C-alpha cells in the first residue's frame, strides 16, 4: 500500500515487500544504485 | 548471379562473427545510457 514511511528518521513514501536477499544483523537500511533508501529492517520486528 | 549470391552470404558470416561491425549503432545505445546513468548519480552527490 502506497503509504508515508517513519524508520527512525528514514522517511519515504511506497509499498512494502518481502524481501528475497540475505541481510547483515548489525543492518540499519541499505540502499541502491542511485545511493538512497529502498530496503529498511524494522527495530521491533525484523522484516527486510 | 553466381558473384552476387556469394557476395550477399560473405555479409551473413561477418556479420554474425565480428559484434564490432555494427559499431556505429552501438555508440548511440551506449551513450544515451550513459547519459542516463550520469542523471542517477548525480542525486548522491551533495553540490557543496
Amino acid at each position: 500500500k502506497c503509504v508515508n514511511f517513519n524508520f527512525n528518521g528514514l522517511k519515504g513514501t511506497g509499498v512494502l515487500t518481502e524481501s528475497n536477499k540475505k541481510f547483515l544483523p548489525f543492518q540499519q537500511f541499505g540502499r541502491d544504485i542511485a545511493d538512497t533508501t529502498d530496503a529498511v529492517r524494522d527495530p521491533q520486528t525484523l522484516e527486510i | 548471379a553466381n558473384q552476387f549470391n556469394s557476395a550477399i552470404g560473405k555479409i551473413q558470416d561477418s556479420l554474425s562473427s565480428t559484434a564490432s561491425a555494427l559499431g556505429k549503432l552501438q555508440d548511440v545505445v551506449n551513450h544515451n545510457a550513459q547519459a542516463l546513468n550520469t542523471l542517477v548519480k548525480q542525486l548522491s552527490s551533495k553540490f557543496g
